[PDB]
């Protein structure tokens, strides 16, 4: 099929998987500050488990 | 001894706890001679119901029940004045226990032509508490009759039938305002309201476009923040829709030229957009709102100018034009929200201060029928009613002490708990001058005022 | 005698509890001085104290002190005074308004108190700008979760927004961070396209 | 207040360089907001004393940190002034401004070049638009943020008839502002 | 042989420690929206 770009606008859907509060806040648990946010590692493990 | 018993007149006992060896050795162990040691061997039992209180427990047939049984206990165990004694009491206690039971029965029955059925029905619990009625002073008695009437008139207010709204000067608007308040004041048993909405809007569909604005402007008028939700659920065709989305439908003209020819005067209270561009005072001097001003006038004229059935009768006369306690609440807001500052005319700033004092005057009205009970502790708790009322509603204001007289006097005439002289005389024709003087301070403690010497 | 004077005491509790006086100060005022002086006569009939436990509003008892009804009763004119103390100081910083009396008083028709609302909100309010730096927690005279400072103010009175929508889009921060943009369910002008393509060019 | 689809029309088109990290000035607000929390700290502590002088039980003292460069994010947003600062202050408060960009110096200073980017006035149609578009409703918010506060409702509600009625009614200057901003960084 | 000093030594450190648990749990809920309240909160039993 086909999409035009320019009528389809562009959303964050990090904002529901990873980006999200709650999952950010559970996975801020880290050894330094230099470390990015675990959620995208948390959702692996969950989903392997 | 006698501080202990005036300290039990100004306080309150528990049905379940007290048993009738209780009661014998708080009679054996009090003393035999005294001004009211007589009346504790007369009667003992009218005297500890007049202080007993059942509300705690949650269940007041039961418990009364077992108050009742235990006291029966006693009387078993134990002629100054036929008009009241123990046995007296225990029979007028069991038929006040058989009315308990009743309204239950009829509220059960009732709630599953309706409105004659709840006209009997009401009727005889009517005649029930006129049975119950002499032996007022008792504080059992009392939040028992609190209680029963508190569960009857919410009821009753709820269990509105619609016969009445429909006129034939009604427009399509009105019509549907008329059942949307309806939905939303009454849908415990009336589920057939969506069916027929979902059928009327398909007849209306030419009328609907004619009283809305275009999209970008509506938003942005007054009043249609209050009237979004009403708009909305009337456009989706379910009434149980919710406007969650916040979705922008075509707007409701609240403007006056639209709404006179789209509306009637007289079904305003159930649209708010009117109600708050009224209160904001933002109208247009050339806007002609002498509609609402005569009608509110004869409105005013007519609830000024005026039994438990009586007291019904105005209730749902009052709220089949749409003034609902928390609508009239949520709508009075703004009365004490909007500035008083503000440029508009005359007629428009007396129309303003008569539905300050609708408002007002139904607001007091409607809480005061949720706490309704003709008890003396109904005007021990409008005590303090009314000095918090005095507190908020008129506040600082100067103009707002005219409109106090109209408020009082309604509430005082709607709700009136009536006591006799000659009702004291026959509950004291046999009691001596030792006695009479405690009923006195007990009836005292309990009303809160010097009602006769 | 006591007992009923008791029981309109906790009424004037839930009252100023539920926000049924408003804004009137005064008539705050005049009832608790009429309370003080009604005990101080019971006190008479039947000495004051400064110490004791306050009076449980949710578990009445007989045994409290007449001393914890005169605290009680101190404890209500401190919080009726700071709060139009606050009023007034809120008053003269903020030109916005003009007078106190032309500010409403709302009705508690409109009631809702989720506990993790009562305790986000305060917990949020906590670093907001306070008078004292430290910080403690209490239970109220209302009897409910009350927290104010080493001076007793309350913190919901001491700390502010400065703001409906500062506090409205502070506290909407759950999950998600927009609601209602997920709801409604929805790229540049070609003018600043040319602009910025005649703008490189130039440079 | 404005319109999601506006807002990122704005956004996009104007986005500013130190911004530009980020998709929206929501998720700006909203970094903002987290940064301002994260700055406060608390801590819970014990105390000997279980009441106050007053007599009310204590539990538990609490004591709030605030120890600590580079600079920071909220404070590089305040001082750096953007066409983003005054075009949002002339839609939400009702009045034009003139957004021009920079492009060079000619004459050793006596001319300026100021290439038309926009202009705002009562006569085109979109800033007639976009003030009309404005959802002046806050109520809604005080509806959805009930806190058992009844004082700062009453305030609140005082604060947003006074900013909606100063909103209503601006202050008209005869329509004569003018900005000049850089295009590399807005 | 213990000293009363070491007695003294005990009960700050097991005051200490209550404190020190409970201030832990304020601080994990006040940073996790997920639960309201330590009433909400179970209790596990020590059988396992």
């Amino acid at each position: 099929f086909c999409i035009t770009p320019t009528q389809w606008p562009a959303m964050q859907l990090n904002k529901l998987f990873w980006e999200n509060k709650l999952v950010q806040q559970l996975c801020q648990v880290g050894p330094q500050k230099s470390t990015p946010p675990l959620g995208k590692l948390w959702l692996y493990a969950m989903a392997t488990l | 001894a006698l501080n202990t018993v005036s300290q039990l007149e100004i306080g309150a006992v528990d049905a379940q706890d007290v048993t009738a060896s209780a009661v014998r050795a708080f009679v054996g162990a009090l003393p035999s001679s005294g001004y009211h040691f007589g009346f504790v061997r007369q009667n003992v039992v009218f005297y500890l119901l007049s202080h007993a209180t059942v509300q705690t427990a949650r269940d007041p047939l039961y418990a009364a029940e077992q108050l009742h049984e235990q006291l029966d206990r006693f009387l078993r165990h134990q002629d100054r004045l036929p008009f009241y004694h123990n046995g007296a009491t225990l029979t007028a206690f069991q038929k006040l226990l058989q009315t308990l039971r009743e309204i239950q029965t009829v509220i059960a029955e009732q709630s599953g032509g309706q409105q004659p059925l709840v006209r009997r029905v009401i009727t005889q619990l009517e005649t029930a508490a006129t049975e119950a009625r002499p032996y007022v002073n008792c504080r059992a008695v009392a939040e028992l009759l609190d209680l029963t009437y508190q569960r009857l008139i919410y009821w009753a207010c709820t269990l509105m039938p619609y016969v009445l709204f429909r006129r034939d000067t009604d427009t399509e608007l009105d019509t549907v305002l008329l059942m949307h308040f309806f939905y939303t004041h009454y849908r415990s048993v009336n589920g057939d309201l969506a069916v027929e909405f979902q059928n009327y809007v398909k007849n209306s569909v030419r009328h609907m476009s004619s009283f809305v604005s275009s999209d970008i402007d509506g938003d942005q008028k007054p009043g249609a923040e209050h009237m979004r939700d009403v708009s909305y659920k009337l456009f989706v065709g379910n009434l149980q829709a919710r406007d969650a989305s916040g979705l922008m439908f075509p707007i409701i003209s609240t403007r006056i030229s639209t709404v006179n020819l789209y509306l009637s005067p007289e079904r305003m209270f159930f649209h708010p957009g009117l109600i708050s561009r009224l209160l904001s005072e933002e109208v247009s001097p050339r806007a002609n709102l002498d509609a609402y001003a005569r009608v509110c006038d004869r409105v005013l004229e007519d609830h000024l100018h005026t039994r438990l059935l009586d007291l019904t009768q105005m209730v749902m006369r009052l709220v089949e034009l749409g003034f609902n306690h928390d609508t009239c609440a949520a709508y009075a807001q703004m009365a004490l929200i909007q500035p008083a500052s503000q440029k508009s005319s005359l007629f428009v700033s007396e129309i303003r201060e008569k539905l300050i004092q609708i408002i007002y005057n139904f607001y007091t009205f409607f809480m005061c029928l949720y706490v309704y009970s003709p008890t003396f502790l109904f005007d021990h708790r409008r005590r303090l009613i009314l000095e918090q009322h005095r507190s908020t509603l008129i506040g600082s204001k100067e103009e707002l002490q005219h409109v106090w007289s109209n408020v009082t006097l309604n509430v005082n005439t709607h709700f009136a708990v009536q006591y006799t002289e000659e009702d004291f005389e026959a509950h004291t024709k046999g009691a001596t001058e030792a006695e009479r003087e405690y009923l006195y301070r007990d009836l005292h403690s309990k009303w809160g005022v010097h009602l006769f010497t | 005698l006591q007992e009923t004077l008791a029981t309109e005491y906790f009424a004037l509790l839930h009252g100023i509890q539920t926000f049924s006086y408003g804004l009137d100060f005064r008539s705050q005022l005049e009832k608790i001085r009429d309370l003080r002086t009604r005990f101080a006569e019971l006190a008479k009939r039947r000495r004051l104290s400064n110490e004791g436990v306050l009076p449980n509003p949710r578990k009445p008892q007989a045994t409290t002190s007449l001393g914890a009804f005169t605290r009680g009763l101190n404890a209500l004119e401190r919080h009726v005074q700071l709060g139009h103390q606050y009023l007034l100081n809120k008053l003269n910083g903020s030109s916005l308004v003009y007078r106190l009396e032309d500010i409403p008083s709302v009705l508690p028709a409109t009631h809702e108190t989720d506990p993790a609302l009562i305790m986000r909100d305060r917990l949020r309010r906590l670093c907001f700008a306070r008078h004292h730096d430290t910080f403690l927690e209490v239970v109220d005279v209302f009897g409910m979760r009350q927290i104010v400072t080493q001076a007793g103010e309350p913190i919901h009175l001491v700390t502010d927004y400065g703001n409906v929508a500062f506090k409205y889009l502070a506290l909407r921060d759950d999950g998600r961070p927009l609601a209602w943009r997920r709801r409604c369910s929805g790229v540049v002008t070609t003018r600043y396209k040319a602009i910025t393509v005649a703008v490189a060019v130039c440079q | 207040v404005f319109p999601q689809d506006m807002l990122q029309c704005l956004w996009l088109e104007l986005k500013p360089q130190y911004a530009e990290t980020y998709a929206s000035v929501s998720e700006l607000v909203q970094t903002l907001f987290q940064i301002f929390t994260q700055q406060c700290e608390m801590v819970t502590e014990g105390y000997t004393q279980p009441q106050l002088p007053t007599g009310e039980p204590v539990l538990q003292m609490i004591r709030v940190p605030r120890q600590d460069t580079e600079p920071g994010l909220l404070d590089v947003f305040i001082q750096t002034e953007t066409a983003l600062d005054y075009a949002l202050g002339s839609w939400l408060f009702g009045i034009p401004v003139c957004l021009g960009v920079h492009v060079a110096d000619l004459l050793k200073g006596q001319r300026i070049l100021v290439a038309r980017h926009l202009e705002y006035t009562s006569r085109d149609r979109d800033f007639l638009r976009i003030q009309r578009s404005r959802d002046l409703n806050l109520s809604q918010l005080l509806q959805d943020t009930w806190t058992e506060t009844p004082l700062e409702h009453c305030w609140l509600q005082a604060q947003i008839r006074r900013l909606r009625d100063y909103l209503r009614f601006p202050t008209r200057l005869e329509f004569i502002p003018l900005v000049i901003y850089n295009a590399q960084d807005h």
